[PDB]
């Protein structure tokens, strides 16, 4: 059963990366960047590595998005 | 111009690395059985004799603070210069 | 080939592709973050272990029951690498924000000497 | 107001670790709990405070249990109604102002989150000075676009949130 | 007596923000002292390694072996060639810290500056001292991060945040090829060290063992002035404070870029692969670099950009010697060139530090980068121009100075090897003579209207000049004594792999 | 006493499917947010509580603290999700109303008058 | 028994991620993330008992606190401040 | 009307200065200053060394 | 500078993040967690404080000096317990091979040699680093020059 769930997650990561690099709004790009880090954190949970999952979610959720939003506030958004 | 050759070189290095990770010519996914003592022997030593060398029942926060401690010192120095650089050039003019 | 390896390699190719044909500078910074995430995903996936009969638990030894314990070397490397990733991210954001107050646009093809 | 932050930190420490010395707490972990909850309490004592020690009164606490089933029992009738609106449902949406008659800021929170969690409603922009809320209705039945009191909007949640404070 | 090269710079760096609360000038006089002690410890470790032995060191147990038969801990190996890099990086660093007291004092926020300049000469020792393959990546990263943060320091200028972005977004890509190489070289062999990996590499060659070398060298060739990838240096030198460019043209090019290639070809990847392939792969970039670097170093009009393009053409000599030193293994011809490409690193570091500090004084005094408007500078600034005259005569090589015998070895090696590459070298050394003669004739002229109101610098901007000139004159009286006692036995212990992996055991 | 496990898992998944299915059914954003917030935050409750009944039964067979610690550290996550999700729903709803957005088929709108 | 419901929630994860792909506006796209976070919190509490090891649960309580600040930053951005 | 650096007042066979200027022109305007030039150069260098090392 | 409900839930949640972020850092021998993982979480608490209350209420509650001297003081302790066993080798862990205090049985607290001291050092470093990095961005100067 384990392989099937893992193929679902590894299918999600590629589509988030494509949607992040294609689009033209910066805000959609940061939303895709905050979805990709989550779908990578769940995979680092599936391969039995908790210590990397905590650091991955704690960096890619709370700090990266809140550091990029001041940057796109102080510059243009399109 | 140049960037067409850049993309061609990207395709070449992609195909070569894809040849590398294959189980017919190169590295192996999902090791187990006999290959665990031929390709991952050092990790077997860290699992076996890990408790009574250091103390502390975890393993990942055992080899990152006791055996390979010097790399964590280098990592902390990296973060210290990151913060010094990211504050020092963000000052008023 | 297995599938985790193939997904990580596609992530590296999309990162280096977006660093060539894209001109908005924040999108370059996100591309660098994508490359580092791809290498990390490739690096943990080669410690995973299948004994063909025993499920692979994680190596912690607080209530260890019947289970193979996967390779506890690469996770130290990945923690030490994520710290450098957030380092480079912070300094690139600082320098990019500071670059807007010297000319108006946010393009990478209008920087000459 | 060191004492409130100290108690609310140390209780969470002491419920968070309950597996040592067989099952009880420890003989040794409580001291580290004291000093770490003391650092956490002294570092944040000017934000959690300001007339916030009234929640240490034990006669409130049993009252919280008296609020526990109703918020649950109204929640079951929420999602079920959501099911009825998905399979061939009708919708009349609107944003309706509600003249709530509270004071004493924190009570405005407990009335607010119970609107967006019970039968069907949504909360937007609770203003305290104008003494009202702006609730998004999904049904708005038959000419109640400008309500007198919050009887058609919530149930009896304003009476519970007028207490607890 | 060799943990004290990492303890003292960490103790200087982690203790600077709590001694800047004295709010006066203690924030400099602590840095100068804590940088001066490292010179003493460097001299003593140089003497200890040249007395006897190839000393290994182990962090933890007294041996790198538990109840096993393969290394566990992190080991250090400081054989005869790393000792020169330890001895020469702790010298220009002192002479560039005691320099910038009078320069860089009109500017603001120089509390972060001294801790960054102390991290620079911390992440550059550990590349020399180490013998582990992953520790190399962290110590290559420290140097790169603080070198990003020292270029774009004057943030309010028009192009200080224009060189920083160009160097950042390409260096942070070139420094991830190395990490992919380490990730791809772990999972095939299984150990993470530099001595015991050369044992395991010998039995089972793989396509992994060549993939993980190709991009491995292609990454380390970006941290140099190799010929297609040399453009970041050319605009990282004019956009810098002059105390930085003296410690970036002389040192960081030839620790993270030349020493690393020499170490990871001559020690890990050389019981198995032909050296004759890697020799002809390196030697092509050595021949593009000479012409490309010294051809457009004569069309210039700027002063510091001239020195930037003259410090990328001297890298071609080092790559040519180090390239010829592989297609010929142990003989007489290909042994005197590997010996002829070590001595040129230490000479080039000394004379290029001397030649950037003087340009810093000139550009600080009158303030114009252009070299055409200022002429007759030696009428009203004599000592500075004399220092420039010695530092310009020492590059091309005149026989009373030390740049002669460092280059005669590469000449006779490339002439006895093949007679085409000698002609390439002679072309490359005609063009640099043309460049420095032209820039010399612009300085002895009639005093122009922008020069006449000028003076000399003080003492603490003049005292390093004396020590550098005395060093590279008295170093030139004895050229053929120092080329047989030190730098022939240095280069003989580079292809001496069996004693390396045997003293590890 | 195994029937509680099957019943709780069934109710949990039949409300999570109903929550995430409620996006290609409603016209406008608000109604969409009115479906996803109320359902899933409910259904996840019957996730976590269905672990607790699984835990203490295994505590009644063999006494060991790894099964006692599990129940508390699931209850804490239940409480954290409970008091952090609807505030996020408020913030996204009010941030959505500003910059445009008539709630398309609005009968009355008592917020534009300011 | 604890694996089948995980695949059943993964189906809802597919049908939720397929909303973030399209979506005519920007504020329609954030409710997909706000659903998907609580779905993944629902997943990591079921798998922590399928492996029968009780230290994984302490990840989920970490994750259910930081998606909140990730929501609030974006909402405060297009709400009007900073 | 002061003089700049002009250290040439001679022409050998007067058939070499044209080739030297045609050499310096292309090399002078190669250095554009755009970031994809940097990235494409190191990419093709890596591919060149890889292709040579696979064969011999 | 947000509404009313968000500000009171900041009042309720900031100690709930703080005590849990100390729980992870303290139990680094036993559970997953440790140095950096607990470093980022308290920084997340600081981000929630800086957003829910605003620039005005945060400017005169954060000073530059105390969040700069503690970035260094939390590093020396990392070299504090790294020079103890220097009569044998560089680290060598002399609190375990007969040290006085951190020498108990390897299941509980106080177990390993000098690991709790290093985890406290790294966590105290990372929290002050990330908070002082983000606060200096949130002020920066202005959108226009």
């Amino acid at each position: 059963l384990d392989m099937i769930i893992q193929f679902i997650v590894l299918g999600g990561i590629i589509l988030s990366s494509v949607l992040m690099i294609v689009t033209r709004d910066l805000l959609v790009a940061v939303l895709a960047s905050a979805a990709m880090s989550l779908l990578l954190s769940l995979e680092f949970y599936m391969l039995h590595a908790p210590d990397v999952a905590i650091a991955e979610a704690a960096v890619g959720a709370g700090v990266v998005t809140a550091l990029v939003m001041y940057a796109i506030s102080k510059t243009e958004r399109w | 111009m140049k960037r067409a050759l850049g993309f061609l070189s990207l395709l070449v290095i992609f195909a070569s690395l894809l040849v590398a990770l294959s189980p017919e010519y190169g590295i192996k996914f999902g090791v187990g059985g006999e290959d665990w003592l031929k390709y991952r022997y050092t990790d077997n030593y860290y699992i076996e004799h890990g408790i009574e060398e250091v103390g502390g029942t975890n393993i990942v926060t055992d080899i990152v603070f006791d055996y390979r401690g010097y790399d964590t010192l280098g990592e902390a120095t990296v973060l210290f210069t990151a913060i010094a650089g990211a504050v020092a050039l963000l000052r008023p003019w | 080939i297995a599938f985790q390896y193939l997904t990580a390699t596609i992530m590296i190719l999309l990162g280096i592709y977006a660093l060539l044909y894209k001109r908005n500078l924040i999108k370059l910074v996100l591309a660098l973050n994508l490359i580092d995430s791809g290498i990390h995903l490739l690096l943990i996936s080669e410690g995973y272990r299948m004994e063909n009969g025993i499920p692979p638990t994680a190596p912690i030894y607080t209530g260890y029951e019947g289970g193979a314990m996967v390779a506890p070397i690469p996770q130290a490397l990945v923690l030490t690498s994520i710290v450098i990733g957030v380092c480079v991210l912070s300094l690139a954001i600082a320098l990019t924000v500071n670059a807007y107050r010297h000319y108006g646009t946010l393009d990478v093809t209008k920087l000459r000497r | 107001s060191f004492i409130t932050a100290f108690i609310w930190a140390y209780f969470l420490w002491l419920v968070l670790t309950a597996g040592s010395k067989g099952m009880l707490w420890s003989t040794q972990e409580l001291i580290a709990g004291l000093i770490f909850a003391s650092i956490v309490g002294y570092s944040t004592r000017n934000i959690i405070g300001e007339k916030a020690s009234r929640f240490l009164n034990p006669v409130k606490w049993i009252l919280f249990v008296a609020y526990a089933p109703v918020l649950f029992w109204g929640m079951v009738k929420a999602n079920l109604d959501v099911a009825y609106r998905v399979i061939t449902g009708k919708i009349r949406p609107g944003i309706v102002r509600v003249p709530v008659e509270l004071e004493n800021d924190a009570q405005y929170t407990i009335l607010s989150n119970s609107i967006t969690l019970t039968p069907g409603t949504l909360t937007v922009e609770a203003c305290p000075e104008e003494k009202a809320l702006y609730v998004h209705w999904i049904n708005i039945p038959e000419g109640l676009e400008w309500p007198e009191n919050s009887e058609p909007v919530s149930g009896p949640f304003e009476k519970w949130a007028r207490r607890l404070g | 007596w060799l943990p004290f090269i990492i303890i003292i710079p960490l103790l200087g760096a982690f203790s600077m923000p709590i001694v800047s609360l004295l709010k006066g000038k203690a924030k400099e006089i602590w840095a100068s002292m804590i940088s001066f002690a490292t010179l003493i410890v460097g001299i003593q470790v140089f003497r200890e390694v040249w007395s006897k032995g190839t000393i290994v060191y182990t962090l933890g147990a007294p041996n790198p072996f538990g109840k096993a038969t393969f290394p566990i801990r992190i080991v250090w190996e400081v054989d005869k060639f790393g000792a020169l890099m330890v001895l020469i990086v702790t010298f220009v660093s002192f002479l560039a810290v005691i320099y910038s007291i009078e320069y860089m004092k009109h500017d603001t926020g120089l509390e972060k500056f001294y801790t960054l300049i102390l991290i620079l000469e911390l992440g550059m020792l550990g590349i020399a001292i180490t013998g582990d393959i992953f520790n190399f990546y962290v110590f290559l990263e420290i140097m790169s991060i603080a070198s990003y943060a020292l270029v774009a320091f004057r943030n309010d200028t028009w192009e200080g945040i224009e060189a920083g972005i160009k160097y950042m977004f390409a260096g942070s890509l070139a420094s991830s090829f190395v990490l992919l190489g380490i990730a791809l070289l772990y999972g095939q062999y299984g150990t993470l060290t530099m001595g015991y990996l050369a044992v395991k590499i010998a039995e089972n060659p793989t396509i992994v063992a060549k993939v993980a070398l190709a991009l491995f060298i292609g990454g380390l060739l970006f941290k140099s002035g190799a010929a297609p990838v040399h453009m970041w240096l050319a605009d990282a030198h004019p956009a810098a404070p002059s105390s930085i460019s003296a410690m970036l043209s002389g040192l960081v090019i030839k620790i993270g870029g030349i020493y690393a290639i020499a170490r990871i070809v001559f020690s890990i990847f050389s019981p198995t692969i032909n050296l004759g392939t890697i020799g002809w792969i390196i030697i092509i970039f050595a021949c593009i670099t000479l012409i490309v670097g010294n051809a457009m170093a004569v069309v210039q009009e700027d002063l510091k950009r001239l020195l930037a393009y003259s410090s990328v053409g001297q890298i071609g000599y080092i790559l040519l010697g180090l390239g010829i030193g592989m297609v010929a293994y142990g003989t007489r011809v290909g042994e005197i060139a590997l010996a002829g490409a070590i001595y040129h690193t230490v000479n080039h570091a000394l004379m290029k530090a001397l030649l950037f500090l003087v340009a810093g004084a000139v550009i600080h005094e009158i303030g114009t980068r252009n070299m055409n408007e200022l002429s007759g500078l030696a009428k009203t600034m004599p000592k500075t121009t004399f220092a420039f005259l010695i530092g310009a005569a020492a590059i091309v090589g005149l026989p009373p100075l030390n740049g002669f015998a460092s280059k005669w070895l590469i000449y006779e090696s490339s002439a006895l090897f093949n007679p085409i590459l000698g002609a390439i070298a002679v072309i490359g050394t005609v063009f640099c003579t043309a460049a420095y003669v032209r820039a010399l004739f612009t300085f002895f002229g009639r005093p122009s209207e922008k020069v006449t109101n000028a003076r000399d610098p003080g003492i603490a901007m003049m005292l390093p000049m004396i020590i550098l000139v005395v060093t590279i004159i008295v170093m030139g009286f004895f050229p053929w004594q120092i080329s047989d006692r030190i730098m022939v036995p240095t280069a003989r212990a580079l292809w001496d792999v069996i004693d390396y992996i045997s003293s590890l055991m | 006493a195994y029937y509680l496990i099957i019943a709780f898992l069934g109710i949990s998944v039949t409300f999570n499917m109903l929550g995430s299915i409620a996006l290609h059914r409603f016209p406008d954003v608000y109604t969409r947010l009115h479906g996803a917030t109320k359902c899933t935050t409910f259904g996840t409750i019957f996730a976590a509580l269905a672990v607790i009944t699984h835990a203490i039964v295994k505590l009644q067979a063999t006494g060991n603290p790894k099964y006692l610690q599990m129940a508390i550290h699931s209850f804490v996550a239940m409480l954290a999700l409970l008091l952090t999700n609807p505030v996020g729903a408020h913030a996204i709803a009010k941030a959505a109303h500003k910059t445009g957005y008539l709630p398309k088929r609005a009968v009355v709108d008592a917020y534009l008058e300011k | 028994i604890f694996f089948y419901a995980t695949l059943l929630i993964g189906i809802a994860g597919i049908i939720t991620f397929i909303r973030l792909a399209l979506g005519p506006t920007v504020p329609d796209r954030v409710v997909a993330v706000d659903t998907l976070n609580t779905l993944i919190v629902a997943i990591m509490l079921l798998l922590g008992a399928a492996y029968e090891r009780a230290i994984y649960i302490d990840i989920a309580i970490v994750y259910a606190l930081l998606s909140y600040v990730g929501t609030l930053v974006i909402a405060k951005y297009l709400q009007g401040g900073l | 009307e002061h003089l700049e650096g002009y250290y040439t007042g001679r022409n050998t066979m007067w058939g070499l200065v044209n080739g030297v200027k045609k050499f310096f022109a292309t090399l002078k305007n190669d250095h554009t200053g755009l970031l994809p030039d940097y990235v494409s150069y190191l990419l093709m260098t890596t591919a060149f060394i890889l292709v040579i090392l696979l064969l011999r | 500078d947000m509404g009313v409900i968000v500000r009171t839930n900041a009042r309720a949640l900031i100690p709930f993040i703080g005590i849990f972020g100390a729980y992870i850092v303290t139990h680094g021998h036993l559970t997953p967690g440790g140095g950096f993982q607990g470093g980022a979480t308290i920084a997340g608490a600081g981000v929630l404080f800086l957003i829910a209350f605003g620039v005005k209420a945060a400017k005169e509650k954060i000073n530059k000096n105390l969040y700069s001297a503690l970035e260094g003081l939390g590093g020396l302790v990392f070299l504090g317990a790294a020079m103890l066993g220097l009569s044998v080798a560089f680290f060598y862990n002399i609190l375990w091979h007969e040290g006085p205090i951190f020498n108990s049985s390897p299941g509980t607290l106080l177990s390993a040699g000098f690991l709790p001291i290093m985890n406290l050092g790294v966590g105290l470093k990372v929290f002050t680093g990330l908070v002082s990095a983000l606060f200096a961005l949130s002020v920066f100067r202005r959108w226009k020059s």
